[PDB]
């Protein structure tokens, strides 16, 4: 009876040959699942026939198609056999399996497509994908209506349908994708891609239909409707929108209703003293949320700004699972459809709006929730407890700052024209347009290499790290260049790894190399550790790496034999970190997303300035060469005009938006500069600028088109809980500590440092005495030892 | 002489300059067309013994034959000849895929309203023709040669008492079965040459490819629409098709007030198609290659400098700075016994000129 | 004259574009002229819009492009000043510690100038010349003490142990009062031998 | 009523440029109306384009 047609039905749209490109097509196909009569009876043609057979004895012979089929009209008549193929109508031609038969009438032309291909044993359409390859074309223009078959045969009619084609290496097609399908299929055809990464994509946009035409004029008529979107005539007013009756007061003489932005917004009967109210019929976008099709294959649908009662009104079955199903969710965004709510809150995994987002958890499913903020918390706060840590982290974080754009030159005048001498001479009179939008791209060109100089080109020596690497203990073998293999640390190699001319278009080369980045790179990395921030300043002073850390710890506040005395346990953390951060990159490419997106953004911009020369802009043809060769000189000077003006808008917005582009990099290479000024010549006591933590040191890499900083920082991490006081009172005279705070734990008093518990005995050198004890509050009895 | 016409100055100040682009001329124009001879039957259409009336025009596929439009347009007895979309000058030299013939006869009021968005009874109930109609409408004078030609009224022949000839062509994509007179040329290859296939002619570079060409495929396509291959006509070949060479020019020069040597660099364009340098941003010609590495003087690309100095324009790779090892050690400390004090100068923009132009005024 | 060429560039890019949008008056933009008055004196009322029209539109798109350029440049001058106002600020008002924020060097003081729209700071800064090797210990272990400097580092001339600060080579006798105790001699990496003057 | 001057000049900044966008579509552009649906039930289909 029926059966399902799964992925079949599918051909060569034209004789163009491509390769390894996925291309869009709007033709008459047949839709992918969709019901295909299983069977001699007389059938309907409609726009176009698929045809299927598993004739295991070729028992089917030819076809016939008409409308009458029997005189007063003319029918096509095909008696295919296994000697010669006959086809009549006029016209005469002579030229386990399944057989496949595309027949369709686009006005001229019938055209014909085949294909034979060995299947298993089996009842239904089989799985795969298969293409079909037009046999002949006959040059009939006939009109058909019905058709016959002269044992089981499958009968499917086409469809006009948008269809995206993946051509494999050798012009042949490996995948199609059906965008009218579900949501999934409409994502991938607006991202022209087989596969979806996580996220929300404005895919399409709804809007509510009129339902009839209303008429008005005073005393051909019609009834008013209200309460729904409906097209409207009122004495001349063309419009849609949803009528409700109105408070506002019309004075007799007024007829219209306006609001600020000029539009009306209220109307007056003709035939009537009723004030209707014009709402305009609801629209909105179409956002399909999704995971990963790595993941799942699973959707959500989200209509903008709309409730959730309009979303059944104004398709294929599987689209209508995406409009009902009780998951209907309404949320200040909008309907969400496909989506569960389970009001627990959870950290923001694909945003929605109005502090809603959604994810793909556990049976997996869509779920929506309010996002949470943080993890609550109470400090224990007290006016004699303080919290001491009395141990530390020392952290490696990591940031990436993109610094420069590829420097692209567009040959203006090859681009609009092109080896046209008639063109180039209409172009002469539109001024210097042409000259200005070089002058912009050069000028972009050049700041690009400023950036990058301004950045990188900040040491005047170019320093060696001595063969001995005995740095205390440390290990910076994973980001010191390895000679024996660029000459690219490994971190740097990770990096590169992982970050990855015609029509007038060049791309310049950026003046440094990226061995000469990775020598500036290596120089700042020398120079740091073996002299500290003294070679940011002068000359380069040589100071052990203990000794180096010593000086930053008293830097961040805490004492010299902190470190002397965790020396071991402070390299082999910063081992582990350096280590943890290697294994990171090597697992994870999401952190090098801002370079990334900087390369997609340029990739897709200069895309659609090579799509826009394809644009016809109300010509002829889009083809200079054609419509010079196609019309005389004085009639097309309007069509090459028209070309000349939609090619110099195109690149004018390409040039605006490079120089908006541009101004961002040149603000991410000021910020970067200023990092490694800051960051890595010397320690920042700025807070969150150097990473989070206090800053001990930073070191520098190079990455495509940027800088990533290695924040070294220090983290408290097992606080203790003490009790405290302003100041001590011994002989009648305040003391207060010189530098630290004063602790108890539960029977003495000792004086100790900020950032880490190590308590020494109140004495006269760790005091200093100010004042009356009569005055501070909080003041505690205790004694001092001189 | 060029840089400074760009400039618009005498003087030239040491550096780089971008003057013009640098094109590859074609050598020779090629046309490749079928080997087909036989001509279409345009006598049997202009010369039939009657026509029919304007509510059953009849149809003549023209295909697979040469056409002469020449005999056609050189006729002065044809009263009216206009072509919209296309030229009879070109029609010639133009190759269509499926000429239409519709014949009918009509009164001479009506021989305006046989037009592209023309209204009227006669074109909304008999004869309406395309918004893009390609190709056109002939007609002479005819009353020499009878009530037999009658003209539909309402949509009811109203029948009362100009033989008129409709072409109709369509050039987007499909293959050319309809050529003129043009004449097929020897074909070329691994030359810069002007090209004609079938119709559609170009400027480029023909090769032998290796890509695997279906039995209907006539040409091939980029990511970026653009005809990459091609079939040929007379033979099932496949060739390739490349663009000239292009490319930008820059002129290095010292400075006329320094030298008057300059140099000059061809952007992304191999030396072969151009005391010659081969850099990765171009082939550099009048600048000699050192093997030194000194401070940029004037920027290439790809780490490339130019300099004038011993007198001539030399070319090397930058050096990034002075080499120098710190003499490290886990227990010596290099220490400063005396200072200076420096003072530099630093220069900010704060403020543009405030200008206000009135767009009326302008305009 | 090439070290104030920020303030020359602006300058020559503000009169370049106000240039070339004067010179594109004189432009046809399609129409058979590029003057109204010679427009509207061969041709009559009904078909000279034709060519105004080409003209207005031609002078809009220049006035806009006009209008967007100085709009991005203004933008840009707008960062500059707030630079320049950031560091009058942090520099002249006041002495930064941020490393080269002003002048190469520990800086010591700024002060300010005017340049045709623009400002120039006068950067002084410290900058050690002379350095001299010296033979230095993380800390030095007296009778079962360990001792750390309490402000700069150890250095030996050879034979006998100072404290010195950091950046200025001034030698003095290691004391109580120049060292802190905190723990003893095993745990340290690198201690030395000496003695401490009480 | 004037120290949060920022928050409201670019309330008001956007709020104008979205009232012009809007009110440029009552604009004529050089047709005979700015009402789509007057030019096209005022005019033969081929000049109406
Ligand atoms: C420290 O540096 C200063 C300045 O460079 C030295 O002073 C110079 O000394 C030489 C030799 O005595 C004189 O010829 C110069 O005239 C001095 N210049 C100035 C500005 O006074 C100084 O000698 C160096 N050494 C010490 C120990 O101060
Ligand atoms: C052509 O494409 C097919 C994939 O369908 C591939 O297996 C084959 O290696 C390619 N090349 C040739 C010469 O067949
Ligand atoms: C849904 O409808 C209610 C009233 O029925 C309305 O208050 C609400 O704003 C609507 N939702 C949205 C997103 O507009
Ligand atoms: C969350 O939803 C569940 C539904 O199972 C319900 O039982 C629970 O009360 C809801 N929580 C809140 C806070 O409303
Ligand atoms: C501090 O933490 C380290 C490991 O992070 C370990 O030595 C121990 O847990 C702590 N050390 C002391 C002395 O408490
Ligand atoms: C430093 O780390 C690398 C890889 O993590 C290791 O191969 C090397 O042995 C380490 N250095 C030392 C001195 O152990
Ligand atoms: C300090 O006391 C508070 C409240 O008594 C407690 O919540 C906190 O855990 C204590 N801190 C530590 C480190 O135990
Ligand atoms: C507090 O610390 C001192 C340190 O000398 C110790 O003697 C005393 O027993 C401690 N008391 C408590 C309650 O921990
Ligand atoms: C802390 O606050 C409590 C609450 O009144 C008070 O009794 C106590 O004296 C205060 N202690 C100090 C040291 O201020
Ligand atoms: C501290 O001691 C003095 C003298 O013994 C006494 O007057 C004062 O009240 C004491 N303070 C407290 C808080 O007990
Ligand atoms: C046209 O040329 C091809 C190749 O030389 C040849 O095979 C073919 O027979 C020719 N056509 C005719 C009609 O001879
Ligand atoms: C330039 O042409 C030569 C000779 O054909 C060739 O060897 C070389 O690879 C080409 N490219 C470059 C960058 O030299
Ligand atoms: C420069 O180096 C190349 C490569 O080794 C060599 O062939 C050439 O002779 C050298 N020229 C000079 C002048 O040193
Ligand atoms: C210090 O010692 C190193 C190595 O012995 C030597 O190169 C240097 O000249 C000496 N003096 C200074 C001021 O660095
Ligand atoms: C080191 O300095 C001390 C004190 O200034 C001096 O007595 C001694 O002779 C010096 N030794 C050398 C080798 O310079
Ligand atoms: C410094 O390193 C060397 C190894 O070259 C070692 O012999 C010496 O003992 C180290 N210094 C100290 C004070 O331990
Ligand atoms: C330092 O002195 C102590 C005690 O006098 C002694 O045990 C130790 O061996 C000495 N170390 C050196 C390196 O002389």
């Amino acid at each position: 009876a029926y059966t399902n047609s799964f992925t079949r039905g599918v051909y060569y749209p034209d004789k163009v040959f491509r390769s390894s490109v996925l291309h869009s097509t709007q033709d008459l196909f047949l839709p992918f699942f969709s019901n295909v009569t299983w069977f001699n009876p007389v059938l309907p043609f409609n726009d176009g026939v698929y045809f299927a057979s598993t004739e295991k004895s070729n028992i089917i012979r030819g076809w016939i198609f008409g409308t009458t089929l029997d005189s007063k009209t003319q029918s096509l008549l095909i008696v295919n056999n296994a000697t010669n193929v006959v086809i009549k109508v006029t016209f005469e031609y002579v030229s386990k399996n399944l057989r496949e038969f595309v027949f369709k009438n686009i006005d001229g032309y019938f055209k014909i497509y085949s294909k034979h291909t060995p299947i298993n044993l089996v009842r239904g359409l089989p799985q795969g994908f298969s293409a079909l390859e037009p046999l002949v074309d006959l040059p009939i223009g006939i009109n058909i209506t019905r058709f016959q078959t002269l044992a089981a045969y499958y009968v499917g009619y086409l469809q006009p349908r948008t269809f995206l084609l993946k051509y494999n290496e050798n012009g042949t097609i490996t995948d199609a994708v059906d965008c009218a399908l579900d949501p999934l299929s409409e994502t991938k055809c607006t991202l022209k891609s087989f596969t979806v990464e996580k996220g929300i994509y404005q895919t399409s946009n709804f809007r509510v239909q009129p339902t009839e035409s209303i008429v008005r004029f005073p005393n051909k008529s019609t009834n008013l409707v209200k309460n729904k979107c409906v097209n409207f005539n009122f004495n001349g007013l063309t419009g849609t929108g949803v009528l409700t009756e109105s408070n506002k007061k019309f004075l007799p003489f007024q007829q219209f209703g306006r609001d600020i932005a000029d539009t009306t917004d209220a109307v007056r009967d003709p035939q009537t003293l009723e004030i209707l109210d014009i709402t305009p019929c609801s629209f909105g976008g179409v956002s399909v949320i999704t995971p990963g099709t790595n993941t799942s294959n699973q959707v959500a649908v989200l209509y903008q700004g709309v409730n959730c009662t309009e979303v059944p009104v104004a398709l294929t079955p599987t689209w209508r699972v995406y409009s009902t199903g009780s998951n209907v969710f309404q949320t200040r965004a909008g309907c969400l459809i496909g989506a569960e709510h389970v009001n627990n809150s959870y950290e923001c995994d694909i945003p929605i709006g109005a502090g809603i987002c959604a994810s793909y958890q556990t049976s997996q499913s869509i779920i929506a929730y309010t996002m949470s903020l943080g993890v609550e918390n109470s400090v224990a706060y007290s006016n004699n407890s303080i919290a001491i840590p009395t141990n530390f982290t020392i952290s490696v974080t990591t940031e990436i700052l993109p610094v420069s754009m590829t420097k692209t030159s567009v040959d203006c005048t090859m681009y609009i024209c092109g080896d046209s001498t008639e063109c180039s001479n209409l172009l002469l009179q539109y001024g210097s347009f042409c000259t200005q939008l070089n002058r912009a791209l050069t000028g972009i060109a050049v700041e690009q290499d400023k950036n990058t100089q301004e950045v990188f080109a900040q040491v005047k020596q170019i320093y060696k790290t001595p063969p001995i690497k005995d740095f205390g203990g440390f290990n910076f073998s994973q980001i010191l260049p390895d000679p024996s293999k660029s000459k690219r640390s490994f971190i740097e190699d990770l990096l590169f790894n992982k970050v990855t001319k015609f029509n007038g278009l060049t791309v310049l080369p950026p003046l440094l190399t990226d061995e000469m980045i990775a020598q500036y790179t290596s120089a700042l990395l020398a120079g740091t550790i073996t002299s500290g921030w003294t070679f940011g300043a002068g000359a380069a002073l040589q100071i052990p790496f203990a000794m180096q850390m010593a000086y930053r710890f008293n830097g961040i506040g805490v004492t010299q034999n902190v470190l002397y005395e965790n020396q071991k346990l402070i390299a082999n953390q910063f081992n582990s970190a350096i280590g943890k951060i290697q294994d990171s990159l090597s697992s994870t490419a999401s952190a090098l997303g801002k370079l990334q997106d900087v390369v997609n953004q340029n990739a897709q911009a200069l895309n659609t300035l090579v799509k826009q020369l394809s644009s016809n802009f109300g010509a002829i043809s889009s083809v200079l060469n054609d419509i010079l060769s196609r019309l005389d000189p004085p009639e097309a000077e309007v069509q090459i005009d028209r070309l000349i003006t939609g090619r110099l808008q195109s690149l004018q917005t390409y040039v605006t938006q490079q120089l908006i582009r541009a101004a961002e990099i040149r603000a991410s290479a000021n910020l970067a500069a200023t990092k490694m000024s800051e960051c890595v010549l010397g320690q920042s006591k700025r807070v969150d600028f150097c990473g989070k933590g206090y800053h001990l040191m930073s070191f520098p890499q190079s990455a495509p088109h940027g800088v990533v900083f290695l924040h070294v920082t220090y983290v408290p991490a097992q606080e203790k809980n003490f009790t405290t006081a302003p100041a001590i009172c011994h002989d009648g005279k305040a003391h207060f500590p010189r530098e630290g705070v004063f602790v108890s734990n539960g029977t003495h008093w000792f004086v100790t440092q900020r950032n880490f518990y190590e308590p020494q005995i109140i004495t006269t050198d760790n005091t200093f005495v100010s004042g009356n004890c009569d005055v501070v509050i909080g003041i505690v009895n205790n004694t001092v030892y001189d | 002489s060029e840089t400074k016409c760009t400039l618009k100055s005498f003087t030239v100040e040491k550096g780089i300059y971008q003057t013009s682009n640098f094109r590859v001329q074609p050598t020779e124009s090629i046309v490749r067309f079928p080997n087909i001879t036989n001509l279409c039957p345009f006598g049997e259409v202009f010369n039939a013994t009657r026509f029919a009336s304007v509510y059953a025009w009849n149809r003549k596929r023209i295909s697979n034959c040469v056409a002469d439009y020449s005999v056609l347009y050189n006729s002065a007895s044809f009263s009216t000849f206009k072509c919209y979309g296309v030229s009879p000058t070109k029609l010639n030299d133009l190759c269509f895929t499926n000429v239409y013939a519709d014949s009918f006869v009509i009164r001479g009021d009506e021989v305006r309203q046989i037009a592209p968005g023309q209204t009227g009874n006669i074109a909304d109930y008999n004869y309406k023709l395309p918004d893009d109609f390609t190709g056109c409408v002939i007609a002479w004078n005819s009353n020499n040669l009878n009530y037999n030609y009658l003209y539909r009224l309402f949509r009811p022949l109203q029948s009362y008492g100009y033989r008129v000839v409709v072409l109709s062509f369509e050039l987007l994509h499909a293959p050319a079965t309809v050529c003129g007179p043009k004449k097929s040329t020897n074909l070329v290859k691994n030359k810069c040459v002007n090209f004609n296939f079938n119709g559609l002619t170009g400027t480029g570079v023909l090769t032998e490819s290796n890509k695997k060409f279906l039995p209907f495929q006539q040409f091939g396509r980029d990511i970026a629409d653009t005809t990459d291959a091609v079939r040929d006509p007379q033979t099932l070949e496949i060739l390739d098709i490349t663009p000239c060479s292009f490319g930008g020019v820059s002129v290095i020069t010292p400075g006329t007030n320094t030298s008057n040597q300059v140099a000059v660099l061809y952007q992304g364009v191999n030396c072969t198609e151009v005391n010659v340098f081969q850099t990765r941003a171009g082939c550099l010609i009048g600048a000699e290659h050192v093997n030194n590495s000194y401070e940029c003087d004037i920027p290439i690309g790809a780490g490339i400098c130019a300099s004038y100095q011993t007198q001539s324009i030399i070319a090397y790779t930058m050096s990034l700075g002075v080499e120098n090892s710190v003499a490290y050690s886990n227990n010596s400390i290099a220490i400063p016994t005396n200072f200076t004090i420096s003072v530099t100068t630093e220069i900010l923009p704060v403020s543009m000129t405030k200008t206000s132009v009135d767009c009326t005024m302008y305009i």
